[PDB]
RNA sequence: CCCUAAGCAAUCACUUAGUGGAAAAGGAAGUGAUCGAGCGAUGACAACCAGGAGGUGGGCUUGGAAGCAGCCAUCCUUUGA
């Protein structure tokens, strides 16, 4: 939680691998889970938890401009991305190796298919704007969803 | 004479136009909307 | 009494077409990826009763073009609650009609970036057949409902509901009225109107839908 | 006749008591308009009427200054207030009701709102629908009967 | 025989247009230290009137119709006040200067 | 749809029709037409429809008012006399024309027993009583 | 519409089948845009019984009168012609009325003479 | 093709950027192929012409807010609209 910025309270080990981000995808398909319409991601890669965030906040100005007096609160947002990776760095003037450096963020792994946001209580128009307004914060290719 | 990488229609009267291999957006109404792709 | 019943929804016309399908030689990722690449869409049509060695299976393709043009026209879920008719021809165009058939598409796997149909499961249905259906929901009367004009939100909980259906009165959606909900109370599985023969697999008490408090 | 029409401006006074100035004042200043054969064609034919009720004028103001104007009959708004109760409409309406009326003052305004000069061949059912939804604007509660 | 015309109009004070030749030289008043010479092309030819109006005739239409955008470019107009040469059904629309 | 209507209506206009004829809306105001309309209602027995062209015949065709079809241009009222008393149905636009001073707005063409009468023909009609 | 002409005359059987053109020509001309652009020009109809074809004859304000066929061509036609033809009259007229012979004339062969640029200099 | 030994090789398509012969998010929508969608002689699109109304200045707010600062309602009527 921790209200904006989304990562994990504690983690069993503080040093992560690097891993390999640039494959995966959803071998089944992809159907949403919570809402009528969504966000998922088209390509496989990271995305950090503030990008994560801008892109939620976003989502929740739009909502809350574009809808005014009793349907502003109604759009509600499920966020199914989460960062739980964290990642490390050193800083400069510092040589190669003496151990593994300090934990500098969080990024979250996706896969090709996989399902970013989930938008229900709006239009159609202002899910896709919504969409396309947070997708500018984002990194990897995204396709609006909707459920049929 | 506006300069950027993403040129836009803003109003009704914006007008794409293609001049010397370049993109420009021409506006009858609002010279502030006048672009060019580059 | 094997007919759909008087008020209740009928499969509409204008999606009623045949589906074509030409034999297909063998199976794997070889032969399907040749199939994508000739505009077809490898398939499968089996029935339920050997279900062990096979289901009486027939190896086919069909377009990828009129695959594509039923699942946007329907939709997804409503394309897999409504029986088609299939017709297997030698090839695209002859006259050598290998089976004629009446089935439900029981799958289909678009892929999970472009969206694009790799692959369609066609079981039989004739009838006397019970199939298990997700049947989709249609939530109508919200314009209505005393709830709804109060400021409150609809917590949609369920979008399909499973049901064990015979497949000659499957319905092609469940229509939910919500005119006679304000808020706080909801609506169970057992609340939807089907046909007498329809069975919910699913227990009675699950919520299908709730009008939840709006914020003061 | 032939004139193109400068302006055309509504206008609001009490009846009889068109004293040229706080109403009519800028209202036909700012357009070159005359007061006194205006204020005494007016104050000849509102005279019939009791004083102190809100009639409102349409001003077809012209280009050689001069009126052809039409009078009409007060809103039913003043009509709904007044001969419901309070003349405070709500401040969210269909969400807070303020008074109730049955369907018989809806009926008489109706007869009321059929005799302006321009309305001699709408019938009362759709006058009387239109009421319900000037009703239905402010808060005012519609009902059958009440006791 | 000359089918085509275009019409300019001058504005502003002490502006002026003068025509010398039979049409082939015009002469024109912007302000300056100075008139500005333009020497009419082939097949166009030039004329003034009592309203300060420049007139460009001829028998082709590129010739006279890009002769009249010269005429025009001599001083466009201006923003401001509405000064300078533009075509008579052209509409200038004007800024409040503060 | 919106064709749907115009065949209702003027199946409703036609049921006991006599006379279909035209009227030029050039001009008229809002409330002039409507005092028209209104005017052509309660004095007369005559429903006055504002209609296309192309809808209006097309639910003439096969029928009684079949060979109207050459005066089915310009801007159009088409006024169907559902009763029988035609002299005053005439005479009550004349009193309008009259009255309000609208001479750009004329009668043109009309049919009567399968039969188009010039605006020159059906003016001794509207002179004859009953 | 109505700044070059003096009358437009309008004349058409009632019955005939291409009445159309005619009677769109008097949308055109009896617009309250129309007569507030001329109210001294006149506008005559004549319904008539007989078989002669549709016909909009106009006359223009020095005089030159040019009739149309207006039972085959539509009014926006007619209206486009009137209005170059009532430029080109009001382009001879102050012509006239400032020294200037009418017609302007030039020679045509200097199309094929060479134009450099037109530079405006001192 | 020449430099450079051997084809201005053959057939059907595509591009006109010297792309080919370096460079992303994003923009623009050139030019083809296939499948759809919607509207269309019941006359569509583009163009020209004429209207675009009445309850009503909806209620609140408020120095004023009258379709159009802001909040709530957003109905009805006559209509070709
Ligand atoms: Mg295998
Ligand atoms: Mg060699
Ligand atoms: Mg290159
Ligand atoms: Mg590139
Ligand atoms: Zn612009």
């Amino acid at each position: 939680k921790k209200g904006d910025v989304l990562y994990p309270k504690r983690t069993k080990y503080s040093k992560y691998r690097k891993g390999r981000c640039s494959r995966g995808c959803k071998p089944d398909g992809t159907k949403l889970g919570f809402g009528r319409y969504g966000i998922k991601s088209c390509k496989a890669g990271r995305l950090s938890y503030r990008a994560i965030e801008a892109a939620r906040r976003a989502i929740i100005g739009h909502f809350h401009r574009a809808m005014s007096g009793q349907f502003r609160r109604n759009g509600k947002i499920w966020v199914r991305v989460f960062a739980d990776l964290p990642i490390t760095g050193k800083p400069t003037e510092v040589r190669m190796g003496r151990g593994k450096g300090n934990p500098t963020g969080w990024i979250a792994r996706v896969s090709t298919g996989q399902i970013l946001f989930e938008m229900d209580g709006v239009s159609l128009a202002n899910a896709r704007q919504a969409a396309t307004l947070a997708a500018h914060k984002l990194c990897l290719s995204t396709k609006f969803v909707q459920w049929s | 004479m506006k300069v950027r990488s993403s040129v836009k229609k803003m109003c009704e009267f914006c007008k794409t136009v293609k001049r010397r291999g370049r993109v420009y957006v021409i506006c009858s109404s609002n010279p502030k909307h006048k672009q060019r792709q580059g | 009494q094997l007919e759909y019943l008087p008020g209740f929804p009928r499969p509409d016309a204008k999606h009623a077409e045949t589906i074509l399908a030409v034999p297909r030689s063998d199976s794997g990722k070889n032969i399907s990826a040749k199939e994508r690449k000739a505009g077809r869409v490898p398939s499968i049509i089996f029935e339920q009763e050997d279900g062990q060695h096979g289901g009486n299976k027939r190896l086919v393709s069909v377009q990828t073009n009129q695959i594509r043009k039923l699942v946007t026209h329907l939709g997804y879920s409503f394309f897999l609650s409504r029986l088609f008719d299939v017709e297997v021809r030698s090839e695209i165009g002859s006259d050598e009609v290998i089976e004629k058939v009446r089935a439900l598409p029981r799958s289909i796997h678009l892929h999970s970036g472009t969206d694009a149909p790799l692959n369609v499961t066609f079981i039989r249905a004739p009838p006397g057949t019970l199939l298990k259906v997700d049947i989709p929901l249609v939530f109508i009367g919200d314009d209505v409902s005393p709830g709804l004009k109060k400021g409150a939100s609809l917590n949609t909980i369920k979008r399909t509901v499973k049901f064990l259906c015979p497949a000659e009165i499957v319905p092609p959606y469940i229509e939910v009225d919500l005119s006679l909900l304000d808020v706080g109370q909801k609506l169970v599985a057992g609340d939807l109107k089907v046909h007498p023969a329809l069975k919910l697999i699913r227990p009675k008490d699950e919520p299908i839908v709730k009008i939840a408090g709006g914020r003061v | 006749t032939r004139r193109a029409v400068a302006g055309t401006i509504k206008l609001t006074v009490l009846a009889g008591k068109a004293s040229p100035g706080p109403p009519v004042s800028p209202a036909l200043g700012p357009y070159r308009l005359n007061m006194m054969a205006f204020c005494k064609d007016f104050n000849a034919r509102t005279q019939k009427y009791k004083p102190d009720t809100p009639m409102a004028v349409k001003i077809t103001a012209y280009m050689d200054h001069s009126f052809e104007f039409t009078f009409k009959s007060p809103s039913v708004s003043w009509y709904i207030k007044k001969a419901a109760g309070v003349d405070k409409g709500s401040t969210r309406p269909g969400h807070l009701t303020v008074t109730t009326l049955s369907v018989r003052h809806v009926y008489e305004i109706a007869k009321v709102k059929q005799t302006d000069p321009f309305c001699q061949y709408m019938p009362l059912e759709s006058i009387c629908k239109s009421i319900i939804g000037t009703a239905n604007s402010m808060g005012i509660k519609i009902v059958q009967d009440l006791e | 025989e000359a089918k085509f015309f275009r019409f300019l109009k001058i504005v502003g004070v002490g502006y002026k247009a003068r025509a010398e030749e039979a049409g082939r030289f015009l002469y024109l008043k912007l302000g300056y230290s100075h008139e500005v010479e333009l020497a009419v092309p082939p097949a166009v030819r030039v004329f003034c009137f009592k309203n300060n109006v420049v007139c460009c005739t001829g028998i082709d239409k590129d010739r006279v119709h890009q002769f009249a955008a010269t005429v025009r470019s001599c001083k466009p107009p201006e923003v401001y006040k509405g000064k300078g040469i533009m075509y008579v059904d052209e509409v200038v629309k004007k800024k409040v200067g503060k | 749809r919106r064709a749907l209507l115009v065949a209702g209506k003027t199946k409703i206009n036609l049921q006991n029709c006599h006379f279909i004829t035209g009227i030029n809306y050039n001009g008229l105001t809002v409330k002039q037409l409507q005092e028209l309309r209104g005017i052509l209602r309660e004095n007369s027995n005559t429903k006055l429809l504002v209609a296309k062209n192309t809808l209006v015949f097309k639910a003439l065709e096969g029928t009684k008012w079949e060979s109207l079809k050459p005066c089915m241009k310009g801007m159009n009222a088409w006024i169907f006399v559902q009763t029988e008393d035609i002299p005053a149905a005439l005479k009550t636009f004349v009193s309008f024309q009259k009255e309000k001073k609208l001479f750009d707005n004329n009668l043109g063409g009309a049919v009567f027993e399968k039969k188009l009468y010039g605006p020159q023909d059906y003016k001794v009609i509207e002179t004859m009583p009953s | 519409m109505l700044k070059f002409l003096s009358k437009v005359k309008i004349e058409f059987n009632t019955l005939d089948p291409r009445l159309a053109s005619c009677v769109e020509f008097l949308a055109q001309c009896n617009a309250r845009k129309a007569k507030e652009s001329n109210p001294n020009c006149q506008v005559l109809v004549k319904r008539r019984t007989d078989d002669q074809p549709p016909q909009i004859s106009v006359t223009f304000v020095n005089g030159v009168e040019e009739a149309f066929d207006a039972a085959a061509t539509s009014a926006q036609s007619i209206r486009k012609m009137i209005l170059d033809k009532g430029q080109y009259l009001e382009t001879e007229q102050m012509f006239r009325e400032a020294g200037e012979q009418w017609p302007v004339i030039i020679p045509e062969e200097e199309i094929h003479q060479e134009a450099p640029g037109v530079k405006p200099r001192k």
